[PDB]
RNA sequence: CCCCACAAAUCCCAA
């Protein structure tokens, strides 16, 4: 236990086959995947005991976590991935489909909205059935840096007594965050309504994307040819900018910048320049992939990925680090007993090149296991560590 | 209130990475003084 | 778990009138998610399973050798030689409706492990059981029946 | 191990029919129906080929869990026209469609009767 | 290996040439040449961790010897038998270990341990507190060229499965 | 252009031995 | 600490967990052996004296 | 009980798929009227458009807390359906602009589309109407 | 008349045909009911008397519970717990027994045929276990050698495949509608072409073309859809397709007359 | 059980230090290998030829 | 460095300033030398603050 | 360990023909592939086990118990 | 009953 989440009251409802089982929403406050976790139960006794923790530690009163003034909860990996799919106005669905998810949320009206379009067959937007779900008397506008009250990228959000005008759901808007609908919908109506939101949206959602399907391979990751292909070249323009500074070094005239040693200066501006070339060479390789790819959705449309990801798996991965100082000299005058002593360049000193799509090189297999162990050491000290400062 | 806001001040403790001293070390350090520096500098105008 | 750190649990079964099922009538042994993949950013999985179809097409058995020169290439070429999608990204059917699936899915065997943690060993529930006898707490261990 | 058994998929439960009634009280002439022991197989068929009928307004069902082999149908027609009535012209439908086809199927096998 | 500087056909070359290694396979397919026999006339020579601080060494028998899949001095020494084999037992079994990220396989290493299948061949024979044997194991499909020197593939792990990655809505 | 995707070794053995 | 501030307690469970996207959130599933074996006092009303009864 | 709150002909002047394979932005300008400015979305999978086309357009609030949409009702259906696209929605905001021009943003669904021009100060709505196309 | 049905190509195992004027839900009940509840017969309890075999009991058990067998007269009986006998009277179960020595010097193998009928077979042609190969030899179940015993007695009972897969006929089946996506249920993903990056179906040649650039038939409905059908062997194919229809039709009975009941 | 037989153990401390051999080092070079390795609290202690 | 400062018109606007970063600590005399801000002087050990500016 | 029965994906019964696969990699020096495409294999579900099948009984039985 | 081993569990991220 942690923060004052991780303890939260519960209803039962009693279930076979030997397991616990939680909603996918409160895994975050957790902090607990299904990797093979294990978790506690504890039944109160008196009368007492069951009416105060009904009272202050059920889930729906403390939606909003006290310790960072935004909502600890929200809807998470696969709902967001699949509200984001059906949140575009290029799709569409037909009177089968609605009929039964409409049917699928528990509360619904009872009553269909009218098609969207009529002219060869009603349709209807996956917003407009979506809105349903949503309370009435609900409002928010987002305005992101697009949004002309006619937006062409339709980014932004507008919602008007509970139905969807127009926007892409995303994570940035019904995910955890400052100005988030579940704020908005807790603040306003009650701190329990919000509860059946959720239900109502996963079902919905989770219901949709069973007969839509979404899934993801190798193919995501590889590239255009003459796109990767000026991803070598950048890769070599940057590697030639290196030996250039490198032979200003060796000749004695270099800038000496205000204070820090030439070895320092050194360090600074290959690192620098490394990093430059990676960051261009992903930004390449993002500019390439194509919009109907499933990673570049997923990472746009929130809960997992990040440019970095992408960038390592398609283009190049940068050079370890250990501590900030780039790989050190192991032996005498190398770091390597594969290359000939008192080398500078990048991959003499430890620069990964390739991606992980094509595969390393032995070398460069060796350094990235140098970075993981760091990593993995730093954490398992730190753990006990901070451990002891937060007691 | 005082469990709350050590609670709140303890959950970073571990979602962070580990030059200008930081992180965890300089977070001892200045809740724990511990009458060292280890960054002695100071901002001038 | 997969021989590339991806652990993970069964959540439910199903069976085969109601899993996805593909057009020559192959049903999976077990879905993921697919979003274990870019965040752990285990790649070579990818690989392994792909290679793995072509090699029990072609009948013979493949090839890791960490440091070679095996590249996706061929793989794609030879398993579109032998007459699928060059990626392996496969059509697929659900089994509810039978209707298309509208997105793709990436589909092939893969080699798993069974692991030592079998939940009943790990189950464990006690109420007014035994107590301690220096300080009348209940008594530690699952096996003693403890608390 | 104490919970309700494998037995649900297809054994009928005990004391009680293969169905139950409910009319709701949402909207007219709206009655929901109960089915336990079977699934999609059935549920499907029915939903789609009701929705066939032009008279019926309105038809779904759904699946509560993949645990319990049970699912509810909700149906609600125009006026008159009682609900009942319209889902068992819909099983006669449905028998006299299947009936054609086995039919048909035998006829077309002895004819490609090898020689 | 040793490499020998001078080379009356050329440039540079490892000693070691294609008649020893056909009398290496004459030999084991016979069901006389040991890796000693190997090491008498100067073929392989040890190197303890302190010398590589004198030796400079050849990744490839091929690297540089002589004058899009991915990226690839004239004073060699010694060239690697076989770059795959810095790995341990357990890292061997992963396939592509390159291809993948270093935590990952540190992850894997130590969690294959913890697999189940078979452990030996007497156990019916041999008592024990513990044990586990797994019905129906299989070789997998995907293997390295080292494992069979491990006799993994005699006495696999686990079996494999056909799956899926999709996210079929539920579980 | 396979590269070697596949390796056997029963078909190895017999072809040093009929080889040999 | 081991026995003031922290103790062994009674009534209490602990086993493997997995999602589901049909249970809301206030609810948490669990398995009917526990349910066998946990247990909770409650107090013979003129209320509660024929659900009591049945259930005994 | 239904009747037509705008009527006119329309001139596209291009199209834009805006990398969406179904739906595209339209607009087009007013023959009759020398001011009145049109955008539009539609789904020109549905529907083919081509530029340089002439289209026209119908309000028509009604048909001649509403309840559930009915099945199209296969008999008669006598309704203002004698055109192509027929399709719902409803108006959210209004802009003065030149401090003559009234515009109106009607949204569809996720659909919208943008109306201008200044003689109809009043005959143009309230939320919600209907909009019917014609070829 | 309705729903008419073209058949393709058939052998001892495996039906190839076209269906037509059906509608999906139908056609997917179909495949359900003959992958789920066909019912057939298979061995369900086993009785050790003694083992001897390096092989474990249950194993042995779990490895008899899987070879398929003859089921031509399965309607004959009826299921044992529907039955008012106790302990699986002639009417509702049939019983085998297995006879295995370890006589020679080389392993010796036992195969499915080496187990015998035993109880009143009444003249129904009931579990006879199936022997696909030329050889006679069913599948081997396990090995002796000069020093091991298996005396087994085995018992079959009606059982269906959808509680478990013992009773499964089916075993393979195929499904295919709009092999040309004419209906545009599903796009293709692809990096660089639509048509290049995907191979074609063999059913492609017998649907047309999309008439290249034709407008989109938005009121087109699915049908003609194309079916494999291969069973295991415990009973022959046409049989399994008409027990489905039969199956499937008695459910919809049953659930009309318990509304006429209600 | 072979990933057994050759393994390594050296004794630094009972919590332990951070700049010190937990950390590879390139002399490891192709005698102990980059990643078989336990985790947690004896990370980077033992170590597998 | 810049900082955001209030425009003569009545705005903001971030402009460019000279700033002196050291290596060393102490307050009793910098508080002293001609020509440096007497009150935005700033140091990062809180605890010669407080034994020369204050506790507060 | 004795060859599984009964394909798990698909269901074909399998086992029966792993002694002809056998001799047929024996006496007929074929490879794999023709083998069970001669075997009559199409679905790989059905191949994966006969390709990646481990005897073990054999290692087994070769003791010499009582 | 203690002491030692031996394993899980915290497997990130934000845009
Ligand atoms: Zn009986
Ligand atoms: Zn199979």
């Amino acid at each position: 236990s942690l923060h004052k989440m991780s303890m939260m009251a519960h209803r039962v409802k009693v279930i076979p086959y030997s397991t616990f089982r939680l909603n996918l929403s409160v895994t975050s406050p957790y902090n607990a995947d299904f990797d093979g976790d294990e978790m506690n139960l504890h039944v109160p006794q008196s009368e007492e005991t069951r009416a105060e923790l009904s009272q202050l530690c059920a889930v729906p009163l403390q939606i909003v976590s006290p310790q960072s003034n935004k909502p600890c909860m929200g809807i998470v990996q696969d709902t967001l991935c699949g509200i984001r799919k059906l949140t575009l106005r290029d799709t569409f669905i037909e009177l089968d489909q609605v009929l039964n998810m409409l049917y699928w949320v528990p509360d619904w009206d009872g009553v269909i909205p009218t098609p969207a379009i009529i002219k060869p067959k009603p349709l209807w937007s996956g917003k407009q059935i979506l809105s349903v779900a949503i309370p009435n008397g609900i409002h928010l506008q987002r305005f992101d840096e697009g949004t002309t009250l006619l937006s062409p990228k339709d980014n932004g959000m507008l919602i008007i007594d509970g139905q969807i005008i127009f926007g892409v759901v995303e994570k940035k808007t019904v995910g955890s965050s400052n100005g988030g609908l579940i704020h908005v919908v807790t603040r306003e109506k009650g701190p329990q309504v919000c509860a059946k939101l959720f239900g109502n949206i996963q079902k919905v959602v989770n219901f949709w994307l069973l007969h839509n399907g979404f899934s993801t391979g190798i193919g995501d990751t590889i590239a255009d040819g003459p796109t990767m292909r000026e991803i070598t070249e950048t890769i070599a323009e940057a590697k030639k900018k290196v030996l250039d500074v490198t032979k200003e070094a060796q000749a004695n005239l270099l800038t000496a910048k205000h204070g820090m040693t030439l070895r320092e200066s050194f360090e600074d501006n290959v690192v620098r320049f490394l990093n430059e070339a990676r960051d261009k060479a992903g930004r390449l390789a993002e500019v390439n992939l194509k919009d109907l790819n499933n990673v570049k959705q997923m990472v746009m449309a929130g809960s997992k990925g990040s440019f970095i990801n992408i960038a390592q798996m398609s283009a190049c991965v940068g050079q370890q680090s250990v501590e900030g100082k780039r790989i050190a000299f192991g032996f005498v005058d190398r770091t390597l007993p594969h290359f000939s002593k008192d080398d500078y360049s990048p991959e003499s000193k430890g620069f990964v090149e390739n991606s992980y799509l094509r595969g390393l090189t032995p070398q460069e297999f060796f350094f990235h296991a140098m970075g993981g162990r760091e990593g993995l050491i730093d954490t398992a000290v730190k753990t006990a560590e901070t451990g002891y400062i937060q007691r | 209130v005082g469990v709350l806001a050590a609670q709140s001040i303890g959950e970073p403790a571990t979602q962070m990475t580990l030059k200008v001293t930081s992180g965890v070390p300089r977070l001892k350090e200045i809740l724990n003084v511990a009458k060292n520096m280890k960054t002695p500098s100071l901002t001038v105008y | 778990a997969s021989r590339h750190g991806q652990k993970g649990t069964i959540g439910i079964t199903y069976r085969r009138e109601d899993m996805p099922f593909t057009a020559e009538g192959i049903v999976p042994d077990l879905i993921i998610n697919p979003h274990a993949i870019p965040s752990r950013m285990t790649v070579a999985h990818l690989i392994e399973c792909l290679l793995s179809k072509v090699a029990a097409l072609s009948g013979n058995e493949g090839d890791a050798s960490p440091f070679t020169d095996i590249t996706v290439e061929g793989i794609s070429k030879l398993l579109r030689e032998h007459g699928y999608q060059s990626r392996g990204f496969e059509v697929m059917y659900n089994g509810h409706t039978g209707k298309k699936l509208m997105a793709q899915i990436f589909f092939g065997p893969t080699y798993y492990q069974r692991l030592r943690h079998m939940v009943d060993d790990k189950i464990h529930a006690r109420a007014r059981g035994p107590m301690q006898v220096l300080t009348r707490q209940p008594v530690e261990g699952r096996s003693r029946d403890g608390g | 191990m104490n919970a309700p058994d494998r037995f649900e998929l297809f054994l009928l439960g005990e004391g009680e029919s293969k169905l139950k009634i409910d009319p709701d009280t949402k909207a007219p002439n709206a009655v929901v129906i109960t089915f336990e022991k079977e699934d999609h197989t059935l549920g499907n068929l029915i939903r789609a080929e009701l929705l066939n009928d032009r008279k019926v307004l309105f038809a779904a069902y759904k699946v509560e869990h993949p645990f319990f082999a049970r699912f509810k149908l909700r149906i609600q027609t125009t006026e008159g026209y009682d609900p009942k009535d319209a889902l068992k012209n819909a099983c006669n439908s449905i028998i006299n469609k299947l009936g054609a086809l086995k039919t048909n199927f035998e006829t077309e096998w002895n004819l490609q009767t090898l020689a | 290996f040793i490499v020998e500087d001078d080379e009356s056909l050329g440039h540079k070359e490892l000693k070691v040439r294609k008649g020893h290694i056909a009398k290496l396979m004459a030999t084991e397919y016979q069901d006389e040449y040991t890796w000693s026999s190997l090491l008498n006339e100067g073929l392989v020579e040890y190197i303890d961790a302190e010398e590589e601080e004198s030796i400079l060494i050849a990744m490839q028998p091929e690297d540089l010897e002589p004058a899009a899949k991915r990226i690839r001095a004239t004073t060699f020494t010694h060239c690697e038998i076989h770059p795959s084999m810095i790995l341990g037992v357990a890292a061997s079994i992963i396939p592509f270990p390159d291809h993948n990220q270093s935590p990952r396989n540190t992850y894997q290493s130590a969690m294959g341990k913890q697999a189940m299948g078979v452990f030996l061949t007497n156990y019916n024979v041999r008592m024990d507190t513990m044990a586990n044997i797994l019905y129906y194991p299989q070789k997998p499909l995907g293997t390295t060229r080292a494992m069979e020197y491990l006799k993994f593939r005699e006495l696999p792990a686990g079996q494999n499965a056909i799956v899926a990655i999709a996210c079929y809505s539920g579980y | 252009t396979n590269a070697s995707p596949f390796i056997k070794r029963d078909r190895m053995r017999r072809n040093f031995l009929r080889m040999r | 600490r081991g026995n003031l501030m922290g103790k062994r307690v009674d009534f209490s469970a602990r086993t493997v967990i997995s999602g589901d996207p049909n249970l809301e959130l206030d609810q948490v599933g669990v398995p009917k052996s526990i349910a066998k074996t946990l247990t909770y006092p409650e107090v013979v009303t003129p209320y509660n004296i024929d659900r009591l009864t049945q259930l005994v | 009980m239904s009747n037509t709150l705008f009527d006119d002909i329309f001139q596209v002047s291009e199209v834009d798929p805006g990398r969406y394979n179904k739906v595209c932005r339209i607009e087009a300008a007013s023959t009759t009227q020398d001011q009145c400015k049109l955008t539009l979305d539609i789904n020109v999978e549905l529907f083919p458009v081509a530029a340089q086309d002439s289209l026209t357009v119908t309000i028509a609030s009604s048909l001649n807390a509403t309840r559930s949409w009915r099945p199209p009702q296969a008999g008669d259906r006598s309704l203002a359906d004698d055109y192509d696209y027929v399709m719902y929605g409803t108006a959210y905001k209004f802009e003065e602009v030149s401090k003559d021009l009234i515009a109106v943003y009607y949204s569809f669904g996720g659909l919208l589309m943008r109306l201008e021009g200044n003689y109809r100060n009043l005959n143009n709505l309230q939320e919600n109407a209907y909009l019917l196309i014609r070829r | 008349e309705g729903p008419q049905v073209k058949i393709r190509e058939a052998s001892k195992d495996n039906v190839d045909f076209i269906l037509s004027n059906v509608d999906l839900a139908m056609a997917n009940s179909l495949r359900r009911v003959m992958i789920a509840e066909i019912p057939t017969l298979a061995i369900d309890s086993v009785e050790v008397e003694t083992n001897t075999t390096v092989l474990a009991d249950e194993f042995i058990a779990h490895r008899l519970g899987l070879i398929p067998l003859q089921s031509m007269d399965i309607e004959q009986l009826e299921y044992s717990r529907d039955c008012f006998c106790e302990d699986h009277c002639d009417k509702c179960s049939v019983v085998l027994t297995l006879q295995a020595f370890g006589e020679s010097e080389s392993t010796t193998n036992v195969y499915s045929k080496d187990l015998v009928i035993v109880s009143n077979l009444m003249g129904r042609n009931i579990g006879h276990p199936i022997i696909q190969d030329k050889e006679g030899n069913g599948v081997l179940i396990c090995k002796l050698r000069k020093g091991q015993e298996l005396k087994l007695t085995c018992v079959a009972k009606k059982g269906i495949a959808k509680e478990h897969a013992k009773w499964g006929p089916a075993a393979a089946i195929e499904f295919e509608y709009d092999p040309w996506n004419k209906l545009k249920h599903t796009d293709y993903w692809y990096e660089q072409d639509s048509a290049k990056e995907w191979p074609q179906s063999k059913n492609c040649e017998y649907e047309d073309p999309p008439n290249e650039g034709d407008p989109f038939d938005y009121k087109a409905q699915a049908d003609t859809f194309y079916m494999n059908v291969e069973s295991v062997g415990s009973i022959p194919v046409d049989q399994v397709v008409v027990r489905g229809i039969d199956t499937l039709q008695k459910k919809v009975a049953s659930i009309l007359l318990a509304l006429t009941q209600m | 059980t072979l990933s057994h037989l050759r393994r390594t153990n050296t004794p630094i401390g009972r919590d332990g230090k951070l700049a010190k051999p937990r950390q590879l080092h390139n002399t490891h070079w192709g005698l102990v290998c980059p990643a078989e390795t336990p985790e947690g609290q004896a990370c980077g202690l033992v170590k597998n030829l | 460095y810049d900082r955001k400062v209030p425009s003569p018109t009545g705005e903001y606007v971030k402009e460019p300033e000279w700033v002196l970063e050291t290596d060393g600590v102490n307050l009793s005399e910098v508080m002293t030398v001609p020509g440096i801000d007497p009150t935005r002087i700033y140091t990062n050990s809180f605890i010669d603050i407080m034994e020369v500016l204050g506790i507060e | 360990m004795i060859v599984p029965v009964r394909c798990f994906s698909c269901g074909k019964v399998v086992g029966d023909k792993w002694e002809s696969y056998l001799n047929l990699l024996q006496e007929d020096e074929l490879d794999e592939g023709t083998a069970l495409s001669r075997l009559g294999l199409k679905r790989y579900c059905c191949r994966r086990m006969i390709l990646t099948h481990v005897d073990l009984i054999e290692k087994f039985l070769r003791y010499n118990p009582l």
